[PDB]
């Protein structure tokens, strides 16, 4: 069946920092654009839409524009991998990835945000 | 997120 996997279910990151949190879904030899569907969110906050190979950025909630992308070379590999730039604490939370690609599923992932006086 | 029904109960942005 098709199942989507997560290699850390929960990101320790350093205020500021970058983040980059990963689903893994299978992948044959090719990608199929047209049948690839991802979307991360968090909390009610659209993250990331990914449809016909390009990010829709009309939907993209204001926290994160030019903060998150989806990084589509790792798609090839069978990586949803989203990368958000200088994390913020508001950045903490559980984020949902979800992917269809002929079948469909979804991920759950914790981040937590270290302050920047706490090590 | 709107979309139809493709991650129909998955999400929460309305």
């Amino acid at each position: 069946a098709f199942t989507v996997t997560v290699p850390k279910d929960l990101y320790v990151v350093e205020y500021g920092s970058n983040m980059t949190i990963e689903c893994k879904f299978p992948v044959e030899k090719q990608l199929d654009l047209a049948a690839l569907i991802v979307y991360w969110e968090m909390e009610d906050k659209n993250i990331i839409q990914f449809v016909h190979g390009e990010e829709d950025l009309k939907t993209q909630h204001s926290s994160y524009r030019q903060r998150a992308r989806l990084l589509k070379d790792q798609l090839s590999l069978g990586n949803a991998a989203l990368q958000i730039t200088d994390v913020k604490l508001q950045d903490a939370g559980v984020y949902r990835c979800m992917i269809s690609y002929g079948g469909a599923d979804y991920k759950r992932i914790t981040v937590k945000v270290n302050a920047p006086y706490a090590a | 997120f709107f979309x139809g029904d493709v991650f129909y109960g998955w999400y929460l942005c309305k």
